[PDB]
């Protein structure tokens, strides 16, 4: 299981056939925890702690939760 | 509780090649990144390598690349760097360091997201041309009060000498002073203790003096008149 | 691609430092304070966050390019050198700032402790004299010292350190005369004079 979190959190990354992705996970879904898949999610990935520090910033401003980023994410 | 330990630092020539050695001990060596840090006396800091925890990554500083190597063996808690082609440029303090976080899949680097959370003390490497030399060990000797008395480390080569007093069971009082370095190229320090005017006949002092690049272990009484 | 600190900082105490690290690209980054004669030690790491065991003063941010570690409440024992240190991706290998040296104003004078030894016998013995002036616990740390023989100045023979900042915040210092045991022999005394914010510390020797 932890497996597909690290799955979810590089995918949600590379986006930004999008549309088939979310519905997929939302499907296959029925602090510390981020930190634990830092080196996996963004390795050998140009600029990642750029981007890594982004995906932070939205967790942060939204006070599970890496869904509505989704959502978020496809407002563009 | 955490505990990072150096060892093989010392004295090379121009050209030639060193091995420093790190013993760990305080946590789960396999776990966790390690990478080695050095200092010019005086001056910032400049980082040489990282090892991934299962040995399958390495970084390097363009400065150290193709002349130093890293290496780590699990078995026996042991980071290890590998340096040959040394210069004067190489002299300094080197530092055996833990990667904060964690490693998995060999995935971890250096990173200011969670930086390098454990330091050791660091060995001296000194790389010159010049011939180690081993020190003369001087005592100095005291006249209701308090006495100063202590060692003088004459003339020796290179860096580090390490002063303890009764094997270490004498600290209070004691100032070991950094060392002058000579216009002969050679280094001298000394140590001092202030004691009890009323001890000198009763108790015994003796300063353990320890160059270990030249194995000298000198243990010298201090007595009195 | 590299982080630049200034290299000195002056704050007054319980004043508020800001020590800046400004960057060309991203990287997150952690702060180290190293204190005279130790290890770095790791201060604030991920722009922001402090390990524990570090106090609530010390704080980070990192935005726009510029990194800040902020001491607010600066004491005595925040003297340090402080590095900030990040990443570079395009060639793999780690940045560290040059460092800063913060240095707190109004710390009180503290004059010199000075201690004189002769010539040991064990050294006569070897045909060689060696006068040792060790110089602890003094602020601020710049002394002049002087050697006299009787009370003719010695020029030649003498090697003095470079003040070198302990623990305490407070300077050692320490000289040596080097003579052959003839000269040691053939003087009445020898002086060790410390100068010290104007002070001037005799110590003083005699073959008797
Ligand atoms: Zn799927
Ligand atoms: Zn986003
Ligand atoms: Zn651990
Ligand atoms: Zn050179
Ligand atoms: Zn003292
Ligand atoms: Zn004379």
């Amino acid at each position: 299981f932890d497996f597909w979190v690290r799955k979810l959190l590089i995918d949600t990354i590379k986006w930004e056939c999008f549309d088939k992705w979310v519905k997929q996970k939302e499907d296959e879904w029925t602090n510390d925890l981020f930190d634990s898949f830092f080196f996996q999610v963004i390795y050998k990935f140009n600029e990642g702690e750029a981007k890594w520090n982004e995906l932070k910033e939205n967790l942060k401003k939204q006070i599970k939760v890496l869904f509505n980023h989704i959502k978020e994410i496809a407002t563009i | 509780e955490v505990q990072l330990v150096e060892s093989g630092g010392g004295l090379a020539q121009p050209g030639g090649s060193l091995r420093l050695s790190c013993a760990a001990s305080g946590f789960t060596f396999r776990d966790h990144g390690m990478t080695w840090v050095r200092q010019v006396s005086g001056k910032g800091l400049e980082w040489l390598s990282y090892i991934t925890a299962g040995s399958k990554m390495s970084y390097y500083s363009d400065s150290v690349r193709g002349r130093f190597t890293i290496s780590r063996d699990n078995a026996k808690n042991s980071l290890y760097l590998q340096m040959n082609g040394l210069t004067d440029e190489d002299s300094a303090i080197y530092y055996c360091v833990k990667g904060g976080g964690n490693c998995p899949s060999d995935t971890c680097y250096p990173s200011g997201y969670f930086g390098l959370d454990v330091w050791g003390q660091g060995t001296t490497v000194t790389v010159s041309s010049a011939s180690t030399k081993g020190p003369s060990v001087f005592p100095l000797a005291p006249s209701g009060g308090t006495a100063a008395l202590g060692c003088l480390v004459k003339d020796y080569f290179p860096e580090p000498v390490t002063v303890s007093w009764n094997s270490g069971a004498l600290t209070s009082g004691v100032h070991t002073f950094p060392a002058v370095l000579q216009s002969s190229g050679l280094y001298s320090l000394s140590s001092v203790v202030t004691v009890p005017s009323s001890s000198l006949g009763t108790q015994t002092y003796i300063c353990n003096v320890n160059h270990k690049p030249s194995n000298t272990k000198v243990d010298k009484k201090v007595e009195p008149k | 691609s590299e982080l630049t600190q200034p290299p000195s900082m002056s704050v007054s105490p319980g004043q508020t430092a800001m020590i800046t690290c400004s960057m060309n690209k991203y990287s997150y980054i952690s702060w180290y304070q190293q204190r005279p004669g130790q290890s770095p030690a790791l201060v604030i790491y991920q722009d922001t966050r402090r390990p524990s065991g570090i106090p609530e003063r010390f704080s980070g941010s990192n935005s726009e390019n510029t990194a800040i570690l902020t001491i607010t409440g600066t004491r005595d024992l925040d003297e340090a050198d402080y590095f900030c240190q990040g990443w570079d991706s395009n060639v793999k290998a780690v940045l560290f700032g040059g460092g800063t040296k913060l240095t707190v104003l109004g710390q009180p004078k503290a004059a010199p402790s000075v201690t004189l030894f002769p010539p040991s016998s064990e050294e006569l013995q070897a045909n060689k004299a060696t006068l040792v002036c060790l110089i602890s616990d003094f602020y601020p740390g710049a002394v002049t010292v002087a050697w006299k023989a009787d009370s003719s100045p010695v020029k030649a023979g003498v090697e003095t350190t470079t003040p070198s900042k302990q623990s305490n915040n407070k300077y050692a210092a320490s000289s040596y005369l080097s003579l052959t045991p003839e000269q040691w022999k053939s003087h009445r005394s020898y002086s060790c004079q410390v100068t010290h914010e104007g002070s001037t510390v005799e110590k003083t020797v005699a073959p008797t």
